């Protein structure tokens, strides 16, 4: 028995011992309650965050065209609007949002997230969508015949503005699917111009779990 | 898993050494331009870290410091000392080699040599604020007129390095990398990631920029 | 004996020190072609320690990885200092001396004195896995035209050393090397030993060989 | 009483302490029950493996014929079949068998073992063979005599279908000598090859004690 072991001269990063302060005299400020504080970071990672979904060329550079999507009376049924892969740290449509952010300092994650739509339309504007999931290991249904044989949520606007799908197993190709597809044309009051839109939100959903830190790679280096 | 995680606590997430500064300093004379060295404190010198505090808007904590210092000689003597010199913000500060500002009483001061495990020290939470803030939005003065953002918020001492022995022939220069990391951190109302590459080191400027990637279509 | 054994503990059957590699570097420039080096980490490299690794289907350990370097100067200066950098996988390397690959804060490091007892950490079980895998029967990708056997499976991180001192007149060159054990070790599901002598260092390909020695005569 | 007493600054090998982590903040991965583990390695030096009796020169190479025996009903009564030293660890006949690989990790060894005969002809043929075992520091028996007054077990083949000899004793020529002999000539229905053959098998028996590690001699270094 030794102090004098093998690795006991040696300064490790990321090792934890005492070490003697600098003022062992003044180091008194009391501490306050300060409202709102933060203990764990899956706390910030359950908060809603709008995720871009139109991605063009210069409708995410001005980008306030990027949250929203177009709709029209000219589309016929049986089109699809939007999809996306789903796959939250490495498909740009999801992964600079406030949620997919904070999973760029892990490697390694799992749990279920939940995306919401909410139609921001006309409040005489009627219409019916059909919402869809696909497995992972499974493609994008290719007709609305198919993607209603799947799972399927029909969404009826006029009578809900929004609805939630908990979509469980995701963790990191292969990754699931979700499509939004006309069941019916949208149904104008009178408006000469029949752009109604729609957004999309996204957060973590109840358990969820990282491990293993390591760096983002959206900055690069020092500048200054 | 089998519980709740615990891998992504506050505390975890920050007190991480990274390497933050280095430096240089040779043995010589007064008279020699480069024989002292110093290096204010701050944590937006380095990008990387700085990323990780500007999460929240407020942060309390304790920090060490680890200086681990190499040296090496030039073309063609007993083992050296080195002063590391904490002046705590408002003290005095030397401006050449020879100074009462390093017989000072009153500012902390490691002496160490070479061949022993490398010098720390802890510095334990100082300013008259309850908590560091990391965005100010306020001017110096009293009516506003003064320089915006960052002013007497988020100041900290410096360190001063120095060589201990008397100047002799041939040359020592020394090379000193600083290592820092926070300990017992709390934090205290979170912000959104920063997005656009960072310029001044000095204010939140930037230089606007995409959201996010292109898709070659929106539909799958 | 008098009682039941326990010199052939799966513990004790493993977790003993073994040499797996060495490597050079020396003081030099970022112009230098040797002026850092680096090793992955695996346990295929050395015959002997394969095969007692290849007794097991999975396991799950802690390992403990010791470098003892030695260095010597050549033919016509303060105490050296070495880095030793562990990059869990995934991670950022450093392509030359001087990179924010040695600067980065989340990349473990152990700076080291001469005459000091050589330095050591252990690195955690790290794989999203629940065991490591020593045989596997499938493809990288998701549909078989991947890569067959050790794919992502049985990766582990590396490590790279460098000097920290400046440059300086007359070269120093360092050899390190590097000692390695697990610790903890739980084994499941046995094989038989390997019979044919290892040739790639990631297949298992083999070139046939007879079963046994020949005897003079099976009548005794 | 000090820290610094001589043999306290050195790095020895095979020597414990502990040790500080690299990280000690990423470590998790819950365990989960595996099927099968191996907690000794007495687990499977206990598990019967086939053994090569049949050496020759090419009946080794091609070793499908390594592990039978020819019998034919043109010997004589009184001729011996095979026979074999006895002695695990340095004789090729059972050293590189799966029980008899694990006492080349180790010096001096003890316990006993069990060998096990198998006939695996035609279920029609029938006969009687003398199995016989010779104490350690005696030779094997000349004449089927000599062998039927030592230790003997006469074993009926076409009553039971296997034999199994428990032999103590053995540690490390002096040592035993295992050797089959012919009883009676093997009667056949009316087959008109009269190749039957027989395996044998081996595995520790019970209690089994190893102590020493070293290294096995059967690879030779590095070579990539």
């Amino acid at each position: 028995p030794t102090m004098n072991t093998p690795g006991s001269n040696q300064f490790l990063t990321s090792d934890d011992f005492q070490s003697p302060s600098a003022m062992p005299q003044f180091d008194v400020t009391p501490e306050m309650h300060i409202p709102g504080e933060v203990r764990n970071l899956m706390e910030i990672a359950e908060v809603d965050s709008v995720m871009p979904i139109n991605n063009d060329s210069a409708a995410k550079v001005s980008s306030m065209e990027a949250y929203r999507v177009e709709l029209s009376t000219n589309t016929n049924a049986g089109t699809q609007v939007f999809g996306f892969q789903l796959n939250p740290g490495a498909e740009s449509v999801m992964n600079r949002t406030l949620m997919g952010e904070i999973l760029n300092y892990y490697a390694h994650w799992s749990g279920s997230i939940k995306i919401t739509f909410v139609f921001c339309g006309s409040a005489m504007t009627t219409g019916k969508f059909l919402l869809s999931y696909a497995p992972p290991g499974a493609g994008a249904p290719k007709t609305r015949k198919d993607a209603m044989l799947g799972t399927h949520v029909v969404w009826d606007v006029g009578l809900q503005s929004s609805c939630v799908l908990c979509i469980p197993w995701i963790s990191q190709t292969n990754a699931g699917f979700v499509t939004c597809w006309y069941q019916t044309s949208v149904v104008s009051p009178a408006s000469n111009q029949p752009k109604c839109y729609m957004m999309c939100m996204v957060s973590a959903c109840n358990d969820f779990s990282v491990r293993m830190l390591r760096d983002t790679k959206f900055i690069e280096q020092t500048s200054f | 898993n089998n519980h709740v995680r615990s891998e992504s606590t506050i505390e975890n997430f920050l007190a991480r050494s990274a390497c933050v500064f280095y430096l240089e300093y040779k043995t010589g004379t007064k008279e020699d331009s480069n024989s002292f060295n110093n290096w204010v404190i701050t944590t937006r010198r380095v990008a990387q870290l700085r990323r990780k505090l500007e999460m929240f808007t407020y942060l309390r904590f304790d920090m060490e410091i680890t200086v681990v210092i190499t040296s090496s000689q030039d073309q063609s003597a007993p083992v050296l000392t080195h002063q590391i010199m904490y002046v705590p913000p408002g003290g005095p500060i030397p401006v050449s080699v020879d100074d009462y500002s390093w017989q000072t009483s009153t500012n902390p001061s490691i002496f160490w040599t070479e061949g022993n495990a490398p010098a720390r020290m802890s510095i334990p939470f100082i300013s008259i604020g309850n908590a560091y803030s990391n965005f100010y939005d306020g001017w110096s003065h009293f009516s506003q007129a003064g320089v915006y953002g960052f002013t007497t918020l988020n100041n900290m001492g410096q360190l001063f390095f120095r060589h201990v022995n008397k100047p002799n022939p041939a040359a020592i220069t020394s090379v000193a990398r600083i290592y820092f990391k926070p300990k017992h951190v709390r934090a205290w109302v979170p912000r959104p990631p920063r997005l656009c590459p960072y310029i001044n080191s000095t204010n939140v400027n930037f230089e606007p920029k995409p959201v996010t990637e292109v898709r070659t279509n929106i539909i799958t």
